């Protein structure tokens, strides 16, 4: 009996396990479902799918990517198009009910090349048991956070400071929040310094960078704290702090049940006795939900994302995942009800309800149960409204590591030869010239 | 002289911890729970087998070690035999220009894989054939001979083929006389050559990552260098360990068994 | 059984057995003496079927050989090297050519047995190889030859690596096994005292070609030849290239008077005009010593000798003299292994006699001990 | 003569089928290949250029830094695992008590598969988790600095590395007869210039090859950088290059040209040993 | 050197280096001997400073050598295996002691030459060794002692490494280099021959500590014990065991009255006991010779010959018994290695000789040297 390889980065495979479970009990005989990780990070996430398809391999079928590529898979002409179902249906199923956003980082040049599943921005989250309102401006954090290194408290950041394409998400919102962006509308040249105001949005954008990465009393691994990192950080007390993506709930609250985190005992009370699953996933009930949330609120919370200026909120950079079928598959109308079936509107309630991923079908930020178990739900619609995409065209990737490894160091930048060496690393990008390191 | 052999005690123990504490800390690391994880000490406490557990729970680690092994079967084998009729020649036979064939061979084992990735990866033994193990088996046969040429070689140069002289005189016939007299004295050099090479191939990772990425052929190392965690949430470092811990669990036993014919077999038999 | 070979030989990029023949009668240990790189291991290695006759013939006395095949010919060779089979146990190493040739396990138990007593290997049979003695491994190689019950036997220098002490016995125990065997049988050798301890005849080559063979006495007293007469026996002859003169030969120190005993028998020839004679260490005597007759008409002379040493029961002592010592006809031949500073002469004394390094003594010779041979050929005048 | 010498060609045979059409032919399609407008995305479309590829690799600063790297980490690793090696043999070869106690520890660091040796490191060097990094200063910092680095990464390669060449040592020493020894010291060397007079200049070949294949293996390493730092703030080494090159952006072509460089580097550095200082085969 | 040294006391957890005390002077050449383990080689190390003096002292100059370091502790030795530098050129292996002094250039030049012409190296010292093979490498070895001119030498035994014939060179040639030197030098071996050539006094020990020393003539013609006699002049006695005889000495095929003279020994102290009768291959004679006014005290007897003799510079025979001669104080030391047998002896003959095995052997012996000694202590009666 036929098998589909579904292809997930590692950091969502336990809710695509479930989902997966859920789907292969749905299907009947049919064919089975099966999930496949990728790795962790950003990039990697892109290094090992690029190589099974540059290699024909027929172990691959469907994959989740990052909204950021999807132009250089269909301008290379994997990841075949949704009008080639026999059911006709997947390219209905898409335009369906999603939000608008995500959708149309899907398509190339007016054409689907895959389907939305998961989007997320980000919240700055806050420990609400040792600081007041969430620091609106980066000045306002970086003072709250010198308060609480003079007090000596958990002083640390926690911002996604690496050498790779998931630091390029927090400098990008910066610049567009600031007024610039990297490449122009259409694609075809560099912006970064287009104009003297542009000149302006970058130099504030990375003496900003600059001054996160060296005020006293910083986490010392801040050149090297990737996105996973800073859920720890928190989770481990150090950090006050972090602008991390909409995901970082469940998992305190888990390693709040657990055993785990000092400042929250939740492990102690009845009413979590036998709360987490034998699969060792959390999945509580609706009262234990509830009530985990009721005792963490006081301690641990979150707020929209930070300002550039005192009264512009952020146009904070847009994230998701997109399912594709792939080229090389022998079958694949097979693949297309897989790719209906795991995007199913019951199917991702439980991706965003104990998954932690926010959902895509519109319909579930409106509906009273998933608005009571997904308490950040209206933070994510808010940003959706004014989210900055990455700059679709083929030549994103070999942009966003040229402009990140001009930046190696997230400290120890001068702002301004930096930006004219931003802007030499990206022309160069676009002009597809040389070697990444 | 009691202070000169409390000194070579003292240095004994000494070497012994330089090669030993860099392993019982994988060990350590493993076995201390996720409560001590993020703790420094390097005594343990309220150690667990659930980081272990969490390895075989799930077929993920099965494939890696299994095909590890055929590899490892299938390579020493392939590589023990042309090596072997190799190092027969090398030895025996003493035809114009010898030296060149035995010193091409100890440069290639050295060579660059670096260099090799590309045009492989660029050809039909990864746009034809991929995957499957052939893909593998061929490359890493390559960087094998050589040390099965050095090693039979140097077993090669020790046996005495004057013992063929006497045998056709004890009788004639070589089908019967060679062959019983000659392989008691060569198996545990073959055997040694083996154990070398199963060894030597074991670990060529950016072959062994470059031209695989699927549950079959996707070796032990490569296995635990895209392994990050066992679990959502968890610190995932025990996990690693625990990992690490087991993929190393075999040839450490493996070398602790052999010693003697592997400090000959690269010594050429001179300890 | 006995064996023969006549008309052989062999070819390297060099003759090494070029036209040899001998016969090797029941009982005859043969002993092939010479300098190495003569045709020694390789006529051995013939006559085992390891090496190839270019022409002439070899017999086992039931057959002519050098036509067969390596199976049969020469079984029972013993290895100058001593190997074994190191794999297998002593008892094992004894039985193997007994199994090979599949002989029951109830007469290998016997053969083995008695093998390992008549060997010093009763207690150590059950050990492997290299575990073992240097003269029990070279007996386990004797046995190797002893238990297949053989046509012939060939020793290959078996004294090879042992001590002095041990060579001397071990050659009784050769002595005592070749007798009890009485099969015709082969020993190669470099050294000339140990040839004498044992074996029926004494074979000697230049490098392929026979200089002499006989009984190790009638080579000794009559031997053919200034090479052969050179290396044979311990002390070596005190030799004078020297001019033929017309009373018998004319050195300077002490003339002889040659008496009509060999110079008549010289006399029915045309006389030469140059000659070497050759007289054994062992016949000179200190003059001051001796009785009768002898002492007034032994040759006698006085020298300054230059060492004296007692070797326990005797003296060897030393001294100088005259004679033509840079020409040679088979002596130089010898000079190649040992043979230098020519005016060095050597004899013989009791302990009893009181001489001593560093003064001059007298010495007294005599004409009954006395060799000659031509200076232009070597060959000898007084015997064939 | 020609008996044994056709026995001895159609035996040798087989290890030149291989060992050929598996090295000699993937390096001379991989100098074709170099010489072309080939991009792994678009198979369906390439061209040849002349020179533009190494030309590129030549000149880009990427290269260099990279190239730079691995001959530093070269020298110093290769002396440091040689001077620890020479030491760990010696002590191995002239221990008094039962010596199997110390050959069993020497074969560990050996035998252990690269990666595992790594992590081991990669944990030890990090700020509050390894029992080593936990007895730096606080605001230390121990692994994102470029020298401290390259400092780790030395380490776990000399400790991975000097087993294997005390044994290649050791195999060059424990030939030296003890009478040689016994001379110089008699003749009053003490230890010395017993080992810099009289037992160095003896094992001289064997000194030569173990350096050589200490050298070539320290210049192509990988893994112990991939795992340990990922050639992150620039510490990537020259192999490390030659994958991104190819699979985080898909031009075979310049990463053919970078797989050809290497090659040559590689020869360059054979060819000094072999001809300069002779280094013939034990 | 005045090579005064006392109290070893080296003794291993076994005596090693026991008891040992030297007594040895200004030129001298000392041979020591015993069988292998005896604690030859360690005593040479002690005197090399390889150990340190444990118990007593070692001297020589003013020195407490004992006390000393290895570095020029003994100022000389030299290697059985001919250690040789094998990288270096031959000048250079005969210059490194001196290039190790600093010594200057003209002062090494000269010396180096002056060495390579007291040994024939003349025309090799240029080369590499190997290319220099060993037998040139013998000489260059013994080369590097004398870049020196050393205050005490120690030799170890070089001439066995050798083959038997060289030896004829090599010991004259180290003879002469001690005659040209006129000084100290010490030797180690496992023969009583090699002791006995070349060599100006013998020190025989087992176990650490001394049997006994002297001039060598001494030590063979009066020997401290029976297994002493066994070792120097290495053709060893017949030894018989008796109880007591009122008159001299009872054998398997004879008896002896010989004279008062040694009876008086035999009753001069309280040892008429257990006995033993020692007598050697030599004092032996063929009865056919011989006779005159001496015959009626040369005891004649006979023997069956089973093996004899014949090189014709001399002769001998083995001959034969049956009886519980087996007994040993420490001679079975002495059986253990070389013609083993309880019943199995031998005579020299004269050349003049014509008795053949399978025959009655009739013969006869010498009264000047039949010996006693005790079957308890082993010690010699007739002279110590
Ligand atoms: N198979 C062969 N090929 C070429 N030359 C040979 C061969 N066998 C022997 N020779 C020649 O014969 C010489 C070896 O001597 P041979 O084997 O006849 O007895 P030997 O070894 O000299 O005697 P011993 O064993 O007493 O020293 C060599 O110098 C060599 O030139
Ligand atoms: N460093 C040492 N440690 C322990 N024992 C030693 C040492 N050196 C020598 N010996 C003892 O001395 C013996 C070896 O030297 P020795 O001179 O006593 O005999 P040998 O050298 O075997 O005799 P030969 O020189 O005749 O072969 C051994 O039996 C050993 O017990
Ligand atoms: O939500 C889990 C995912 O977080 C990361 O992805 C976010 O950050 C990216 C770059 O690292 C953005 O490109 C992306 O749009 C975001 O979703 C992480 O990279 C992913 O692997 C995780 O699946």
């Amino acid at each position: 009996g036929i098998v589909i390889n579904y292809y997930t980065p590692a950091n969502e495979e336990a809710t695509f396990k479930a989902v997966a479970n859920r789907c292969n009990e749905q299907l009947g005989g049919r064919f089975q479902i099966a999930q496949r990780n990728l790795p962790k990070g950003a990039d990697d996430q892109r290094l090992q799918l690029a190589r099974r398809l540059t290699g024909n391999d027929k172990s691959l079928d469907v994959m989740a990517l990052d909204v950021v590529w999807t132009a250089e898979f269909a301008e290379a002409g994997w990841a075949v198009p949704l009008s080639e179902d026999p059911a006709g249906l997947a390219e209905a199923d898409a335009t369906e009910n999603t939000l608008p956003g995500p959708l149309e980082t899907a398509r190339w040049q007016d054409e689907l090349y895959a389907a939305p599943i998961t989007t997320n921005t980000q919240l700055l989250w806050y420990r609400a048991d040792l600081m007041p309102a969430p620091p609106t401006t980066w000045d306002g954090m970086l003072d709250e956070a010198n308060r609480l290194y003079r007090e000596g408290g958990p002083s640390w950041i926690a911002v996604q400071g690496k050498q790779y394409e998931g630091m390029v998400v927090w400098f990008n919102t910066l610049l567009q929040s600031a007024g610039g962006q990297v490449l122009s509308d259409d694609g075809q040249r560099v912006t970064l310094t287009d104009t003297p105001e542009h000149r302006a949005a970058t130099v504030k954008a990375l003496r900003i960078i600059k001054s996160v990465a060296t005020a006293p009393g910083a986490d010392p691994s801040i050149t090297q704290t990737d996105e996973n990192t800073a859920r720890l950080a928190l989770e481990q007390g150090k950090a006050a702090l972090e602008v991390n993506w909409p995901y970082v709930l469940p998992s305190l609250l888990e390693n709040a049940v657990k055993g785990g985190v000092s400042f929250l005992p939740l492990d102690g009370d009845p009413a979590l006795q036998g709360s987490i699953n034998d699969v060792g996933t959390f999945s509580p009930t609706d009262e234990q939900f509830d009530i985990a949330f009721d005792a963490s609120k006081k301690v641990f919370g979150f707020a929209p994302y930070p300002g550039v200026n005192p009264d512009e909120p952020a146009r904070v950079t847009l994230g998701g995942l997109n399912l594709a079928v792939a080229s090389t598959s022998q079958h694949k109308a097979e693949a297309f009800e897989a790719i209906r079936c795991l995007r199913n509107v019951e199917n991702q309630r439980y991706t965003s309800i104990e998954g932690g991923l926010p959902a895509v079908r519109t319909s579930l930020y409106d509906d009273p149960a998933f608005q009571k178990k997904y308490p950040q739900y209206e933070i994510i619609r808010q940003q959706l409204t004014n989210a900055a995409v990455r700059p679709a065209t083929p030549v994103y990737q070999a942009v966003s590591t040229r402009m990140s490894a001009t930046l190696a160091p997230i400290s120890d930048i001068d702002p301004e030869r930096t930006a004219d060496e931003l802007t030499e690393a990206v022309q160069k990008a676009i002009d597809g010239k040389g070697l990444i390191p | 002289d009691a202070r000169r052999a409390t000194w070579w005690s003292v240095v004994n123990i000494l070497v012994i911890v330089y090669a030993l504490i860099p392993v019982l800390w994988i060990l350590s690391l493993s076995l201390k729970p996720t409560s001590s994880v993020k703790d420094g000490k390097l005594i343990p406490t309220e150690i667990t087998f659930a980081n272990y557990k969490a390895i075989f729970s799930g077929d993920a680690f099965t494939s890696a070690l299994f095909n590890s092994i055929g590899i490892g079967l299938i390579t020493t084998i392939i590589a023990v035999v042309i090596g072997g009729m190799a190092a027969y020649a090398v030895a025996r036979l003493q035809f114009p220009g010898k030296q060149l064939l035995i010193g091409v061979a100890l440069l290639i084992a050295m060579f660059p894989h670096i260099s090799l990735v590309t045009p492989i990866f660029n050809m039909w033994r990864g746009i034809g054939l991929f995957d499957t193990w052939p893909g593998l088996i061929i490359p890493y046969i390559t960087f094998a001979l050589p040390l099965a040429i050095y090693t039979l070689s140097a077993f090669f140069r020790e046996i005495p083929w004057d013992l063929e002289k006497a045998a056709k005189m004890d009788g004639a016939t070589p089908a019967q006389a060679f062959r019983k007299v000659i392989a008691p004295l060569a198996a545990p050099g073959i055997v040694t050559a083996a154990i070398l090479v199963f060894i030597f191939a074991w670990n060529d990772l950016l072959l062994a990552l470059s031209l695989t990425a699927t549950q079959r052929a996707i070796t032990a190392p490569v296995a635990i260098a895209n392994f990050t965690g066992s679990s959502q949430f968890e610190e995932p470092t025990g996990s690693i360990a625990a990992g690490a811990m087991v993929i190393t669990i075999p040839i450490i036993i493996f070398v602790l068994i052999f010693q003697r014919r592997i400090v000959a077999g690269l010594t050429s038999g001179a300890v | 059984a006995e064996i023969v070979l006549d008309r052989v030989t062999k070819s390297y990029p060099r003759a090494a057995v070029k036209e040899f023949s001998m016969t090797i009668a029941d009982g005859e240990f043969i002993i092939l003496v010479g300098p190495s790189g003569c045709g020694k291991s390789t006529t051995l290695n013939m006559i085992a079927g390891l090496e190839e006759i270019t022409s002439g013939e070899l017999r086992i006395g039931g057959e002519r050989v050098n036509e067969k095949a390596p199976k049969d010919r020469d079984i029972a060779m013993v290895f100058q090297s001593y190997a074994l089979y190191p794999h297998m146990t002593v008892r094992q190493n004894i039985a193997f050519p007994l199994t090979l040739a599949k002989v029951p396990k109830a007469e290998i138990a016997a053969k083995v047995e008695e093998t390992a007593k008549i060997l010093d290997l009763s207690e150590l049979l059950d050990r492997k190889p290299g575990q073992l003695s240097g003269g029990q491994r070279q007996r386990v190689a004797m046995g190797r030859a002893i238990v297949r019950s053989p046509k012939a036997f060939l020793m290959d220098q078996p004294l090879s690596n042992l001590d002095a002490k041990l060579r001397v016995q071990m050659r009784a125990e050769i002595s005592r096994l070749q007798d009890r065997l009485g099969t015709t049988t082969v020993y190669v050798t470099h050294d000339q005292t140990e040839a004498m301890t044992l074996g029926d005849r004494v074979v000697v080559m230049l490098a392929g070609e026979v200089q002499q063979i006989g009984t190790p006495d009638e080579l000794y007293s009559s031997p053919a030849n200034l090479f052969v007469a050179g290396f044979i026996g311990s002390p070596a002859m005190n030799f004078f290239p020297a001019t033929r003169t017309d009373v018998g030969v004319r050195l300077p120190f002490g003339e002889v008077t040659l008496t009509p005993h060999m110079l008549d028998l010289l006399d029915k020839q045309a006389r030469p005009e140059n000659i070497i004679v050759g007289i054994r260490p062992e016949h000179i005597e200190d003059s001051a010593l001796l009785d009768g007759y002898a002492r007034i008409r032994a040759l006698t002379f006085s020298v300054r000798a230059d060492i004296v040493e007692s070797l326990g029961a005797d003296k060897y002592v030393h001294f100088t003299t005259e004679g033509a010592g840079a020409e040679s006809a088979q002596l130089a031949e010898l000079a190649a292994d040992s043979g230098a500073g020519t005016n060095q002469f050597i004899a013989r004394v009791s302990a009893d006699s009181r001489v001593r390094t560093g003064e001059q003594i007298e010495l007294a010779i005599d004409t009954t001990k006395l060799s000659i041979f031509d200076a232009a050929t070597g060959l000898n005048l007084t015997r064939d | 003569k020609k008996s044994e010498r056709r026995l001895a060609f159609w035996l040798i045979a087989p290890a030149v089928l291989l060992m050929l059409a598996v090295t000699a032919y993937p390096i001379g399609y991989a100098v074709w290949l170099s010489l072309q407008r080939y991009n792994l995305a678009e198979p369906h479309d390439t061209e040849f250029i002349g020179l533009a590829n190494y030309v590129t690799v030549l000149t880009d600063g990427y290269w260099w830094t990279a190239f730079a790297v691995t001959l530093g980490i070269t020298v110093v690793s290769v002396a440091i695992e040689f001077a620890l090696g020479l030491a760990l043999a010696l002590v191995m070869h002239r221990t008094i008590f039962g010596k199997g106690a110390v050959r069993t520890a020497i074969l560990i660091p050996y035998g252990i598969v690269t990666v595992a040796a790594s992590y081991s490191w990669y944990y030890a060097w990090t700020p509050g988790t390894g029992y080593l990094a936990n007895l730096l200063p606080e605001g230390s910092a121990p692994l994102t600095d470029q020298l401290p680095s390259l400092a780790i990464v030395v380490l776990a390669e000399v400790w991975k590395t000097t087993p294997f060449m005390a044994l290649l040592l050791l195999a060059g020493l424990a030939l030296v007869p003890q009478d040689l020894l016994n001379a110089a010291q008699v003749d009053g060397a003490g230890p010395w210039k017993r080992l810099t007079k009289v037992i160095l200049p003896m094992i001289k070949p064997a000194i030569l090859v173990a350096l050589l294949f200490r050298t070539l293996d320290a210049f192509r390493i990988f893994d112990n950088i991939y795992i340990l730092t990922g050639g992150s703030n620039d510490t990537g080494s020259v192999s490390i290059l030659g994958y991104d090159n190819l699979f985080k952006a898909f031009n075979v072509g310049l990463g053919s040209a970078i797989s050809v460089l290497i090659f040559l580097s590689v020869a360059i550095i054979a060819f000094i040993y072999i001809k300069i200082f002779g280094a013939a085969a034990p």
